[PDB]
């Protein structure tokens, strides 16, 4: 066996996957496999979710995380995302679990069959992690296969069926999007965005129009790029600011998933756009802001005069104003006046919430929807115990919501900690002290003391 | 060569025999209906 | 050469587990203690003495089952299970939280053959006995605890019960009723708790990052050999940085690590003292000059007396369950409640 | 050299007695803002409306105050999680009322403090040493950005964050118990298995040194004296330590590798640590600790209290007076 | 305690006729009271109107008594407000609004006096608890 | 009286915090 | 290097699975019948599902005196039946 034990390979068995650094063969073998890992997870579970799917319940009732995915892009479902069908969740399930078997050979065939460098077999598919010149081939390679993927997005949106539009005029619904936003004063306009309150960055996006060109400016600039990165070679500048290796090129990839992971937390917590709430529940501001709507509906059927309404602390029990003085809900629920979803802003005037509209104007079916958003607001227990933490045992609900801002947080976090410590173990072994000081020239032993 | 009944002997089956006892009984419990 | 003398002999043989005389005290002392604590909370109810379900056999998880205390009508009885209480009857004792007792007071001669064993090992290997100073940290925290805590008030009943949730409950009645996070004892054992997590976390990470390449492995727990004379890793290196990074730094191995057994051990038993203050409700439950201010000027509002809001809930809420010997009717009109909740 | 090549090398000089270097470069000034605006806070700060319901709370030594009751009060629940600088303010006296000086302090120090992380990899770099200190101390760094930054973020407000004080730790441990039954969550138990394991390994590791120290020293002299700095031999008997620790459980319960030790010590404590983090940081979206309330039924169907159902009494006291004047209907929902 | 006949035994009508449920009965019924009802009434309470809980006095003083298993079908099939003035099925799951409360859609009525049983039953369990809110937990 | 305590022995540690760092006995290799 | 066999040796030798391949699962099965006879309550004294209360009770059997305690307990029994 070459390089499989730690005499040879310098590397523990604990640390054996670090074996594979210089055999490009078997390295595209873990890859490859693991890359079927993936594929098959994605085919499985939603099999497993689709076996276990009641189309009557919400999805967001049923522990469901891969559906609501799939129902977003358009496929299945009906005005107010109701599934019309379920045969295309089988269809992606099933492609996904026999692609997981392709993938599967070929990382287990490259992984303990096949070469296990591919430098004499192929100089094409061979590289050095120190030739800066493959390394940009391959990374241009891979950014011309993202910007496609990109696109795919915009061809299921324009071309293909649509997306689900949580936003549509007169309810929720699958929509063909036809004049996506190509303006690039909006598009790079979420990126100078502050991330903080009512402002939020590109987790703001509220509008299909801007989700679609979008993706047609990022699949665009990742073939551009991707071309870019082909036909040039690293400049001197980006030279001498990088560390070459394989460990390093991992590193810059983990603080990049990291903070990747760390915006999408963000996304299904906040954004009810590209996560809509009728199939991922009520974002943790929507519910709030459902709550008080409710209990502002009910008491003015009793013949409450909610804009007048003091609260105990003098501030209006159901309406007030924001520290810009928009007419905001009263409350706690004061700190989710940035909230909008298609069920409140019916509601909302030119300066907030409209008194006239409140009193006369409020359907029946917002009515339903803020008891069903407060009474599935995404606070629950790992057991999965719906509502607070005093609450009794009866709800069986943890909001898809929670599971995934949670998870991703997990991940996003831990990824920055491997990022930390291949970052710093990359420099440590570029300039050659990773396995500790030389006892022969220790450099603190050269420096002059500090008193 | 080795001997089979040590202070380690006693020692192990203190507790391991308790344990294979205490498993069996907690794995009946879970088929119990109030 | 008597028959002490080769008792002595075969009780510190060389064997897998150390005997010593300190054996015979810890062994079955140890043993009754574990077993007990098992046996409870596999098959023993709290129903009589708490109306608690606690075992396995009742449908708690792990986190649920305890052994609990006896009834407070018990008194700090000793509740053996020849005592006038159980009168002989194992069924009864076991539903009288004489289990309680058992392993408090196993549990107890247990630690003192720990420390014994500390002692008679220490003396044997021909070692000083610091571990076994150490250690009095942690019987300190026991006996206040878990002894003199309960014989202050009003029985063992308010003993912790030996119990994962249990314990929680203990932690939660000491903030209501105690006040104990406000307890300068309590903050020093805070400060003596997570000192020692970041004096184990900073001499752990500063060692292995300041190893000497004493091999080619880049997996570098090899390169250490037991019977090296010399230090695997720099001190020089790691004052450096130290002094650099943070201002100070250790200069002297030996200091370093008596702070270590220092910090946590002086933490531990600063905890001990303020628990023996609250055996006997000496908390550090107010301040008197916030008191006076507070209920002179409306207006005046800290995070202190926000907290104390949260203790006059804690008590009225968690009291006529947690203490069903009292038969607290609290009608709901009585109940301190904020606006809506 | 140019006046650059003359900065970068004193901004990356080892001979500098405190480092700074280019992490140093933003935690200096960070940092300095973040402390100068505490201690002025802490000291003389008007109240603050933390709660966004014109209740204006006393932080400051000059208002009442002492040392354990003070606090930098949390921005006001008005405020969110919008961003509130100085200049957002008509006035300084609006900027302390709404709790402007919370969000400077936090905002610098998390902002330092994670340069503080990285100026540990870059000396570490510097000095030719192994790079993970850094990564030890992301153990308390992740703890301070999961109570700052994190928690408000899920729940919405800057008003949820920790206190600086104290007494309002104290408060948010309390209602976070509330509104969570963190105890019952397995990453602060983990968390608790961390600080609790590393105080025991702490000691543990300090008496074990300290036991086998060689002598050097006579009776009337500090044993510390027995070791020179920068010596090469070891101070203690490594063999003797694990003979005695090995024989006070037993032989492979003891580590005979002082490699292997030492990263146990630094394991333990930051991966335990890493979870409590992490517990506070998934709380943040509210996936709370286990719910067993009213979970053990009897034949007929009467709830059988468990120790969990005595927490839970707790937890509602805390819920039902905690901000008791915020809450307008009956589900407190963030 | 054993959740007996006497235990399963609640009114059916306002006449007095009593209908003695069987154990499987109440269990389906509180699996599917769970299933479309515990999201709002769970414990006997109302979250989004705290107001009307679901105790047997409170049934009985509504307009038509729900305090029968017939009351609590025909409720399920039409509900009313407390005093049967309005209908209020727009607002309020039931048989006759199952489009735009999905979870009603294949409610039988087995399933309704099921649910219905699971209504009377439990407070004759639990007590004070039924209805009662935190204050009983 | 008590604002000055608090603040006089906060500066009291600042203080030794500024001789411990810049006036510590220096660590010399032997 | 205590002098007894090594654990690694023991449990990878067919003797000794013979005897535990029988004991383990003897001792697995004893446990299960302790609970699954009913034993374990009657030597514990632990309530069964349908002993917590009496039909019509709703207060708990909370022991309240320190030298009857045993007596209250048997007669906090013999109102079940
Ligand atoms: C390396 C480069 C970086 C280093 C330099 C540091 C630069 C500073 C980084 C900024 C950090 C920002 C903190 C505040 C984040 C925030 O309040 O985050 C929230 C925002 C989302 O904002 C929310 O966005 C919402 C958008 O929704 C709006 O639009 C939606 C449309 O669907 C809905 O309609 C919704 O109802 C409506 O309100 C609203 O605007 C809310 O008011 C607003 O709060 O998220 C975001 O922008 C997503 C990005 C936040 C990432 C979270 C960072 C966590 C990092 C953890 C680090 C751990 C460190 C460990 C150290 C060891
Ligand atoms: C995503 C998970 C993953 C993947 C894809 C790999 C992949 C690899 N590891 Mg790594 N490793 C992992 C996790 C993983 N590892 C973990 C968790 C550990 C710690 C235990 C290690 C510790 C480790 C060490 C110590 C070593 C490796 C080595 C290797 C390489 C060769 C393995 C070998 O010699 O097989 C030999 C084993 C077999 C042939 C037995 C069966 C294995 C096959 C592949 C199972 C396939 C089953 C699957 C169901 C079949 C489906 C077929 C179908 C699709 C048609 C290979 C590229 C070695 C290496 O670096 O070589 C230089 C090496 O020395 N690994
Ligand atoms: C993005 C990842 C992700 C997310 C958000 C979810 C979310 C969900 N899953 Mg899914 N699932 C996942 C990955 C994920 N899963 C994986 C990897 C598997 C294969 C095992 C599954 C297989 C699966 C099944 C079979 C089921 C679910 C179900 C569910 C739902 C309920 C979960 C529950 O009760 O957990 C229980 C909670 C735990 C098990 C505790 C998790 C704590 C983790 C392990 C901590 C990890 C930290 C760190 C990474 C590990 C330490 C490393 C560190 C030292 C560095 C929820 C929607 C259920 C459902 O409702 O289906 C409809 C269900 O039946 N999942
Ligand atoms: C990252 C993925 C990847 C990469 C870089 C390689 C690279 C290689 N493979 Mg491997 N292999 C893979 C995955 C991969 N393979 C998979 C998934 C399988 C299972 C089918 C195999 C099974 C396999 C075998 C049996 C052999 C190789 C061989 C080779 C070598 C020569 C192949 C060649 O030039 O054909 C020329 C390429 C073409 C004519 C076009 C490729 C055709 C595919 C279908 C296009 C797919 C592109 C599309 C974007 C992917 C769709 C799925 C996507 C969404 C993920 C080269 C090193 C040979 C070898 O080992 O040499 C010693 C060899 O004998 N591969
Ligand atoms: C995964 C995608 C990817 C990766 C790994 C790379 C990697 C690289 N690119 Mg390439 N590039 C890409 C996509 C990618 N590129 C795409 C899609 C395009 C088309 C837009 C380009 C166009 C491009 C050009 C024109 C050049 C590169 C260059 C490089 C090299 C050095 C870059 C550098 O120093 O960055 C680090 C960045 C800096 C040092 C600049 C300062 C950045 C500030 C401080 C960060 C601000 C971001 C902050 C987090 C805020 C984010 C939000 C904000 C919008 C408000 C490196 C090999 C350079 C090169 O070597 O060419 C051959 C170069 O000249 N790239
Ligand atoms: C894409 C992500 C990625 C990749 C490709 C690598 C790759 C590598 N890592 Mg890195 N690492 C990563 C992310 C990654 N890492 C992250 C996110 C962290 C933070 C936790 C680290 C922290 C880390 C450390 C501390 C070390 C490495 C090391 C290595 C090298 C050897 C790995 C090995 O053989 O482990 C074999 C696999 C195992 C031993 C199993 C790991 C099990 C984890 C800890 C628990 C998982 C629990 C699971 C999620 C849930 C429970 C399920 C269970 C009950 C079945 C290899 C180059 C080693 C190195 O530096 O070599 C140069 C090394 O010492 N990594
Ligand atoms: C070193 C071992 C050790 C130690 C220190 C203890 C200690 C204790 N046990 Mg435990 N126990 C042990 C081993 C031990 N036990 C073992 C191996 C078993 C299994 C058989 C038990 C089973 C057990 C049960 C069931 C109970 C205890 C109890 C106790 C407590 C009270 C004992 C008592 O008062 O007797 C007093 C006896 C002595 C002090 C011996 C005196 C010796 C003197 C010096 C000589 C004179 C004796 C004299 C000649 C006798 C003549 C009698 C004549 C006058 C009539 C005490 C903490 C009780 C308890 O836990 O309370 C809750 C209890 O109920 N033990
Ligand atoms: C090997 C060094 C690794 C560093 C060790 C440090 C971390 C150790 C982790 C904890 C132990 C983990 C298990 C070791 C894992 C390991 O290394 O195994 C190796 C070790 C010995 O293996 P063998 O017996 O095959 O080897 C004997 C040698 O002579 C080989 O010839 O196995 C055990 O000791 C089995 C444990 C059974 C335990 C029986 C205990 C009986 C009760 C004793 C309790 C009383 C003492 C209490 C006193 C109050
Ligand atoms: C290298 C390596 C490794 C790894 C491995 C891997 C990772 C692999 C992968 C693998 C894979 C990744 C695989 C896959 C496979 C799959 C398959 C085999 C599939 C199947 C499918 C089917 C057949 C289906 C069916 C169906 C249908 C069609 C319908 C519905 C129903 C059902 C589902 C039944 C380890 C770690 C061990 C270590 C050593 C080395
Ligand atoms: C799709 C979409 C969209 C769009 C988006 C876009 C347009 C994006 C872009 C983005 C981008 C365009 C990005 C960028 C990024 C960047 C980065 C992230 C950077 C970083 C850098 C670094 C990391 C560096 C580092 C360093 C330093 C700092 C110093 C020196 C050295 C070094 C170099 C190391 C929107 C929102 C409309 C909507 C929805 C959908
Ligand atoms: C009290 C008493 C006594 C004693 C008894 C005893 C001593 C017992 C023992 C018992 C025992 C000695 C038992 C055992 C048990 C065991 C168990 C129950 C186990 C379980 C296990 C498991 C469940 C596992 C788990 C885990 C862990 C822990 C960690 C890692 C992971 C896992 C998951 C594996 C006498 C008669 C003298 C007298 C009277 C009273
Ligand atoms: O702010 Mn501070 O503590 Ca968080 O839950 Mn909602 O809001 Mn208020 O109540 Mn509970
Ligand atoms: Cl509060
Ligand atoms: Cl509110
Ligand atoms: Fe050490």
């Amino acid at each position: 066996a070459t390089n499989r034990d730690q005499e040879s390979s310098g590397f523990a068995w604990w640390a054996g996957n670090a074996r594979l650094i210089n055999l490009s063969g078997k390295l595209l073998g873990a890859h490859v496999a693991h890359a079927g890992l993936i594929v098959f997870w994605a085919g499985a579970m939603t099999l497993f979710e689709l076996a276990h799917f009641i189309p009557e319940k919400p999805m967001y009732e049923q522990g469901l995380i891969l559906i609501p995915h799939i129902a977003t892009l358009g496929w299945g479902v009906g005005p107010g995302g109701e599934v019309v069908d379920t045969f295309p969740f089988f269809v992606v399930g099933v492609v996904h679990l026999i692609s997981s078997a392709v993938l599967g050979f070929g990382g287990v065939y490259h992984a303990i069959r096949g070469p296990e460098t591919l430098e004499e077999y192929s100089s094409f598919f061979g590289y050095d992690w120190k030739d800066k010149n493959k390394m940009t081939t391959i990374l241009g390679f891979h950014l011309i296969v993202l910007g496609i993927g990109a696109l795919l997005l915009v061809a299921k949106a324009m071309f293909f069926g649509g997306l689900y539009d949580t936003w549509a005029p007169g309810g929720g619904d699958v929509r063909v999007i036809t004049n996506p936003t190509l303006d690039p004063r909006v598009i790079f306009g979420y990126l100078l965005k502050s991330p903080f309150g009512g402002e939020g960055w590109i987790v703001s996006v509220n509008n299909l129009e801007d989700v679609v060109g979008g993706h047609i400016w990022i699949g665009l600039i990742c073939i551009a790029g991707g071309i870019w990165h082909i036909l040039t070679t690293p400049f001197g500048w980006a030279r001498r600011a990088f560390i070459w290796s394989g460990e390093a090129y991992l590193s810059y990839s983990l603080g990049a998933l990291s903070m990747m992971g760390f915006i999408a937390t963000c996304f299904v917590w906040f954004n009810n756009t590209v996560y809509p709430s009728e199939f991922y529940g009520p974002t943790g501001p929507e519910a709030s802001q459902a709550q008080a709507m409710t209990f502002l509906i009910r008491d003015q059927k009793l013949g409450a005069n909610v804009g007048s309404a003091q609260g105990p602390t003098g501030l209006g029990k159901y309406l007030m104003r924001s520290p810009t003085g928009e007419i905001i809900f009263g409350g706690e629920t004061m700190r989710f006046w940035d909230f909008r979803g298609p069920w409140l802003e019916p509601l909302r005037g030119p300066n907030g919430l409209d008194l006239n509209k409140i009193k006369n104007d409020i359907q029946p079916w917002q009515e339903r929807r803020a008891a069903e958003y407060m009474t599935h607001a995404p606070l629950g227990s790992l057991n999965s115990v719906g509502g607070v933490a005093t609450e009794i045992n009866s709800v069986n609900f943890v909001s898809p919501r929670s599971w995934l801002a949670t998870s991703h947080f997990v991940l996003a976090f831990f990824f920055l900690v491997g990022h930390l410590w291949h970052a710093g173990r990359a420099r440590a072994a570029a300039a050659g002290f990773e396995k500790g000081i030389d006892r022969e020239s220790e450099p603190v032993l050269s420096m002059p003391s500090l008193d | 060569s080795y001997p089979i009944f040590t202070v380690r002997w006693v020692a192990v089956h203190t507790l391991a025999v308790p344990t294979i006892f205490f498993l069996g009984a907690i794995a009946a419990m879970q088929f119990i209906q109030r | 050469r008597g028959w002490f003398d080769i008792l002595d002999d075969w009780l510190k043989r060389d064997r897998f587990v150390f005997v010593g005389w300190s054996g015979i005290l810890l062994f079955p002392c140890a043993y009754l203690a574990l077993g007990g604590w098992l046996t409870g909370t596999t098959f023993v109810t709290s129903w009589y003495t708490h109306g608690l379900a606690s075992s396995y056999l009742e449908g708690c998880n792990f986190l649920t089952v305890a052994v609990s205390t006896p009834a407070n009508s018990m008194g700090h009885s000793l509740l053996l299970l020849w005592g006038p209480e159980a009168q002989g009857d194992f069924t009864r004792w076991c539903q009288l939280g004489g289990l309680w007792t058992f392993i408090a007071l196993h549990g107890a001669f247990g630690l003192i053959g720990f420390m014994l064993r500390q002692f008679e090992i220490a003396r044997l290997v021909g070692v000083r006995p610091y571990n076994a100073i150490a250690f009095s940290a942690p019987i300190a925290v026991f006996v206040s605890v878990f002894l003199i805590y309960p014989l202050g008030q009003s029985s063992w009943f308010f003993a912790p019960s030996f119990g994962v949730a249990a314990i929680f409950r203990f932690l939660l009645f000491f903030q209501g009723f105690h006040n104990w996070t406000l307890n300068p004892f309590h903050m020093m054992g805070v400060a003596g708790v997570l000192g020692g997590a970041l004096l184990c976390a900073i001499h752990g990470a500063t060692v292995e990052n300041t190893l000497f390449q004493d091999g080619e492995g880049a997996s570098t727990f090899r390169a250490f050999n037991p019977t090296q004379a010399e230090e695997t890793y720099s001190m020089v290196t790691a004052n450096r940085f130290w002094s650099q990074i943070f201002g100070i730094a250790f200069s002297n191995k030996r200091w370093l690590h008596f702070f270590m057994l220092f910090v946590p051990v002086t933490g531990l038993w600063m905890s001990a003292i303020g628990v023996v203050g609250l055996a006997l409700n000496l908390r550090s439950y107010d301040f008197i000059s916030q008191e006076i201010r507070a209920a002179e000027d409306p207006e005046f509002e800290t995070f202190y007396t926000k907290n104390l809001l949260l203790n006059e809930g804690i008590r009225a809420w968690m009291a006529p369950q947690d203490q069903p010997h009292e038969n607290f009717v609290f009608p709901e009109e009585v109940l301190p409640r904020g606006n809506a909740l | 050299a140019n006046l650059w090549e003359r900065f970068c090398n004193w901004v990356t000089s080892t001979d500098n007695r405190l480092y700074v270097g280019w992490f140093g470069v933003i935690m200096i000034p960070t940092l300095l803002a973040a402390t100068i605006c505490f201690v002025i806070a802490f000291i003389a700060a008007p109240p603050v409306d933390i709660d966004g319901i014109r209740e204006p709370v006393s932080g400051s030594l000059l208002y009442g105050n002492n040392i354990i009751t003070g606090a930098v009060v949390p921005s006001s629940n008005a405020i969110g999680l919008h961003f509130y600088p100085i200049w957002e303010a008509a006035s300084l006296d609006e900027w302390l009322y709404n709790g402007g000086p919370y969000q400077l302090i936090i905002f610098h120090f998390l902002l330092g403090a994670s340069c503080y992380m990285g100026r540990q990899w870059e000396l570490s770099y510097r000095l030719g040493m192994r790079p993970w200190i850094c990564v030890a101390y992301s153990a308390p760094l992740a703890s301070a950005f999961a109570v700052f930054l994190i928690y408000p973020i899920g729940q919405g407000s800057f008003s949820d964050g920790m206190p600086l004080g104290i007494s309002g730790t104290f408060n948010f441990m309390i209602v976070f118990q509330a509104e969570h039954n963190i105890l019952m969550h397995p990453f602060h138990q983990l968390g608790v298995a961390g600080v609790f394991g590393g105080a025991l390994f702490c000691a543990m590791h300090g008496s074990l040194v300290t036991s086998s120290l060689i002598r050097e020293t006579t009776e009337t002299e500090s044993a510390n004296y027995g070791y020179k700095f920068g010596q090469e031999e070891e101070t203690y008997n490594i063999v003797a330590a694990h003979g005695y620790f090995g024989r006070l459980i037993f032989q492979y319960a003891s580590f005979n590798n002082s490699r292997s030790l030492h990263f146990f010590l630094a394991a333990w404590p930051v991966v335990g640590v890493w979870f409590a983090a992490l517990g506070i940081s998934t709380m943040a979206f509210n996936l709370n600790g286990f719910n067993f309330n009213h979970s053990v039924i009897d034949a007929k169907g009467n709830v059988i209290n468990t120790w969990a159902d005595i927490i839970n009494r707790a937890n509602l006291g805390m819920e039902v007076m905690h901000e008791r004047n915020a809450h307008n209907f009956p589900l407190d929902l963030a | 305690a054993e959740l007996t006949p006497e235990v399963l035994t609640v009114p059916l009508n306002s006449e007095g006729k009593t209908i003695t449920l069987t154990e499987k009965q109440y269990l389906e019924g509180k699996r599917l009271f769970q299933y479309a009802c515990a999201s709002c009434h769970v414990g006997g309470i109302t979250k989004t109107n705290p107001s009307l809980d679901l105790r047997t006095e409170t049934l009985a003083l509504a307009t038509p008594p729900r305090d029968n298993i017939e009351g609590l079908v025909d409720y399920m099939k039409n509900p009313t407000t407390y005093d049967g003035e309005q209908e209020i099925a727009e607002v309020h799951p039931s048989l006759r609004s199952a489009d735009i409360f999905p979870k009603m859609r294949n409610l039988t009525e087995k399933d309704l006096v099921a649910i219905a049983g699971h209504i009377l039953v439990e407070p004759k369990i639990l007590g004070d608890k039924w209805g009662g809110g935190k204050v009983y937990y | 009286m008590e604002t000055i305590t608090y603040v006089f022995i906060f500066a009291c540690i600042i203080a030794l915090f500024f001789f411990a760092i810049f006036f510590r006995e220096p660590p010399r290799i032997t | 290097t205590t002098g007894e066999r090594p654990f690694s040796d023991i449990i990878t030798s067919v003797r000794y699975w013979v005897i535990h391949s029988i004991t383990i699962p003897a001792l697995f099965i004893a446990g299960w019948l302790f609970v699954s006879t009913g034993l374990a309550y009657d030597v514990f004294g632990t309530p069964r599902p349908d002993s917590y209360y009496a039909q019509e009770q709703r207060s708990i059997p909370l022991v309240t005196d320190r030298f009857e305690a045993k007596q209250q307990v048997e007669t906090f029994l013999e109102q079940l039946k």
